[PDB]
């Protein structure tokens, strides 16, 4: 396939919760589609295994990726340096869609944000690459411990996460 | 919210028109910009006509403090969360990059980003700059 597919088995302090996996739209994005692909199974020598979903606003979405400093100040892609905005052709079109967190124009590291809801203000600030394959549920699991400003009512992390074939 | 008035503004006009830059201005620069939202401080600011170089000294004041609050406030990761306020840049607080209702939010917000105290705040260290240049 020219679109990867990336599993998240995802724990709620330390339990089992659930496995969400994600299409990638490296046919759309590629340079974005990479960076999570390759995150996710460890490749490069660090990503996501063991890092958590740091914010998550129910009804909005749920946020994760930044393995280096927990908290939402960190993260990093594997391309050396923050990177620019692919481009914006996908739109946040509901629920289940995978998009890059930021901090302004062109600074893509590591942090993402899976949307719960249509978010379509976002178009053109966030660029989306994928979206929820299996799991839904589990991502629906995850806003119950989320709150108005985001922060978790327990820890929920990415227990293990790797590319499917 | 009430954009400034044109007596207020005036006023400063003929400050700064007779007392030139003497130590004067600072106070009343301070009284008539009292409540002040970053837009009305630089209309006040905009209204003064010529003394374009002293302009120019408080300009790069401005444009410094700016840079230094950005410096000393890391831009929160997006996306912002609904119902919230994207948290003010330097230029959003001078003013150039910002909106009034966004700067009354500030102001409101519980607690408030005080968007129009801290302009006015790097306004007076630019006015010093100038006063001390000037007399």
């Amino acid at each position: 396939m020219v679109n990867p597919t990336v599993f998240f088995d995802i724990a709620v302090d330390g339990e089992p919760l659930g496995r969400v996996s994600f299409e990638l739209f490296a046919d759309k994005v590629p340079k974005t589609a990479e960076n999570f692909r390759a995150l996710s199974t460890g490749e490069k020598g660090f990503g996501y295994k063991g890092s958590c979903f740091h914010r998550i606003i129910p009804g909005f979405m749920c946020q994760g990726g930044d393995f280096t400093r927990h908290n939402g100040t960190g993260g990093k892609s594997i391309y050396g340096e923050k990177f620019e905005d692919e481009n914006f052709i996908l739109k946040h079109t509901g629920p289940g869609i995978l998009s890059m967190a930021n901090a302004g124009p062109n600074t893509n590291g590591s942090q993402f944000f899976i949307c719960t809801a249509k978010t379509e203000w976002l178009d053109g600030k966030h660029v989306v690459f994928g979206k929820v394959k299996e799991g839904m549920n589990i991502v629906e699991a995850m806003e119950r411990f989320g709150s108005r400003n985001g922060k978790t009512s327990k820890k929920i992390t990415i227990a293990d996460c790797g590319q499917l074939e | 919210h009430q954009a400034i008035s044109p007596r207020t503004l005036n006023a400063w006009v003929k400050v700064v028109e007779e007392k030139a830059f003497s130590p004067e201005v600072i106070p009343m620069f301070s009284a008539l910009s009292e409540g002040a939202t970053p837009q009305d401080l630089n209309t006040m600011l905009n209204t003064v006509g010529g003394h374009q170089a002293a302009m120019q000294m408080l300009k790069e004041t401005i444009n410094e403090e700016a840079a230094e609050w950005d410096r000393l406030h890391p831009v929160a990761a997006a996306p912002i969360a609904p119902g919230q306020m994207r948290e003010p840049r330097g230029s959003d607080i001078a003013g150039t990059t910002s909106t009034l209702q966004e700067q009354i939010g500030w102001m409101t917000h519980n607690p408030p980003i005080p968007v129009g105290e801290i302009y006015k705040r790097w306004i007076i260290l630019g006015l010093n700059k100038i006063v001390r240049m000037y007399s």
